[PDB]
């Protein structure tokens, strides 16, 4: 019954602000702290501050300055934070945890903010097939090269091929990312049959389907 | 500022046996009414954290019997024991004692696995992207543990460093197995001025690094 | 502070 619904994904400009909304229903929610933390990739969970709701009362940690301003709408049970100037160096996940019985006892979806400056670009796929073809298992993959922003799904034969498959995380080489999948399956069955790669990236509407052919 | 250090891992736990993770704070976490205020969070892979322990030995209402916490002053733990799969995920200890609140850096719970040597992989520049004038070659390093491994390019027997693209998956949910994977991108002019291009992999269930290449 | 909050 107690749920705090965040906002969405984001995706921002350096230089430009952002608001992330969590708005809060199954609590009096004008009595009860809402605390902001901020996740990035490569560190823990760093406290950003609370707002009391009932009276606007508000802390900081001293190193979300000027960053982070949280305010609050008592009409709607829902509770803003605001990053401005943003930089690389604010991307990250933004949750908003409130304390109920005990410190951030109700955690919210955890938005995504991602700041970069790059244009949505088309993935380029290519296929990895074996250089010179001896073993008894095959592994073929798929390079998933420049594209933007996160993500890309990828399949192997529409998914039913998900047997032995590795999407690897991906990752960012000139403001652009680029990820790669292995799959594993059986010589006998290839080149015998075909196996094949499904990428979409939605941002740019694009699908493709490779074929895993062999070299030449 | 209070600091809370935490390892990166647990210990590799075999399922349905016992573990525990520990976290150091900088300061006493004992208040003047004589609650230890440290916490306890999970955060399942694809999720938002949990409460687990609050007041350093404290269940929080939901969480399983299995799960208890204890300390000494600065140092804590948090025991699980039997550890199911569905216990996995990356422990935060927090202390709530005073401003700003601040946690560790999480402990990621991996899980024993019997030793297993990389299956390795590599692969030419694909034929398209030989027309967007660049060529990578893609490595694959798959189902290995334990985690640690490293991997080195040669071009015609002398190691390249730059170039160089890794990725990492996270502990298997079904291998309790790691994986890898390496990019060496040139320029279409730069790999075809050269024939041989080769792949090792230096990991503990060998003593010879394993070697995967190709020439033209 | 879960001094204040709780």
């Amino acid at each position: 019954q107690v749920q705090l619904q965040q906002s969405g994904p984001e995706l921002v400009r350096p230089g430009a602000s952002v608001k992330i909304s969590c708005k809060a229903s199954g609590y009096t929610f004008t009595d009860y702290y809402i605390n902001w933390v901020k996740q990035r990739p490569g560190q823990g969970l760093e406290w950003i501050g609370w707002i009391f709701p009932r009276n606007g009362n508000t802390k900081y940690n001293e190193k979300f300055k000027g960053k982070a301003t949280l305010t609050v709408d008592k009409s709607s049970s829902t509770a803003f934070m605001q990053l401005s100037s943003l930089t690389s160096e604010d991307s990250a996940v933004y949750f908003c945890a409130t304390t109920v019985s005990y410190v951030m006892d109700y955690w919210g979806q955890g938005t995504t903010v991602t700041v970069s400056s790059a244009k949505t670009t088309p993935p380029s796929v290519y296929p990895l097939a074996p250089g010179s073809a001896t073993n008894s298992m095959v592994t073929l993959g798929c390079l998933v090269k420049g594209y933007f922003p996160e993500p890309v799904t990828v399949t192997w034969n529409s998914g039913s091929l998900s047997s032995g498959v590795h999407t690897f995380p991906a990752v960012l080489q000139s403001d652009l990312y680029t990820l790669s999948s292995s799959v594993t399956v059986p010589s006998s069955t290839w080149p015998s049959e075909t196996v094949t790669c499904n990428v979409a990236h939605p941002a740019s509407s694009t699908k493709v389907d490779k074929k895993i052919v062999p070299r030449d | 500022d209070i600091v809370m250090t935490q390892a990166a891992f647990s210990n590799p736990v075999t399922l349905g046996t016992s573990a525990s993770i520990s976290c150091r704070s900088s300061k006493s976490l004992l208040h003047s009414n004589g609650i230890t205020y440290l916490y306890w969070y999970l955060q399942r892979p694809g999720q938002s954290p949990q409460l687990l322990i609050y007041r350093m030995s404290n269940l929080a209402s939901g969480v399983p019997d299995r799960f208890s916490g204890s300390g000494s002053g600065t140092d804590f733990a948090l025991r699980i024991s039997r550890v199911e799969a569905e216990d996995v995920g990356v422990y935060y200890c927090g202390q709530m004692l005073e401003h700003p609140l601040t946690f560790g850096t999480g402990t990621k719970l991996e899980l024993k696995r019997a030793d297993a040597a990389p299956t390795v992989s590599i692969f030419p520049p694909s034929s398209e992207q030989l027309t967007s004038g660049g060529a990578s070659v893609v490595c694959f390093l798959n189902n290995f543990y334990p985690k640690d491994i490293n991997v080195k390019w040669k071009i015609d027997g002398s190691e390249r460093q730059n170039g160089v693209l890794n990725s990492w998956t996270d502990q298997d949910s079904k291998d309790s197995t790691y994986s890898m994977s390496s990019t060496l991108t040139l320029t279409k002019d730069e790999y075809e001025r050269h024939n041989s291009y080769t792949c090792e992999a230096t990991h503990k269930t060998s003593t010879s690094p394993i070697v995967k290449s190709f020439n033209r | 502070t879960g001094a204040l909050q709780e």
